[PDB]
């Protein structure tokens, strides 16, 4: 009797992941008392209006 | 918080800076409704400028 085995394995996981996330804007006045327009002029994020 | 940027505005217009500025040399003030010669002053201060 004889026998013979020759056993493999590869594996290969490769991933990624990328996030681009961008922000911008630009509150404008003219007119009104400067700190109604300080305080209206600041971007809150949460209501741009 | 938009309520300090309101204040700091109000706060502004009684203690502002200087954003825009545009200047003249001090010679121009040496004139002679003031000062004898100043001809000769004016001249001097524009090189010693």
């Amino acid at each position: 009797s004889s026998h013979g085995c020759k056993e493999l394995e590869n594996a290969l996981k490769a991933a990624s992941g990328t996030q681009n996330n961008v922000l911008r804007g630009e509150p404008f006045i003219r007119g009104g008392g400067a700190g109604f327009i300080s305080g209206l002029s600041y971007l809150e994020l949460d209501n741009p209006a | 918080t938009a309520d300090l940027m309101q204040e700091w505005g109000d706060a502004v217009q009684y203690n502002p800076a200087i954003i825009k500025v545009k200047v003249e040399p001090l010679y121009e003030l040496v004139t002679a409704t003031d000062f004898a010669y100043s001809s000769t002053v004016r001249q001097n201060m524009k090189q010693a400028l």
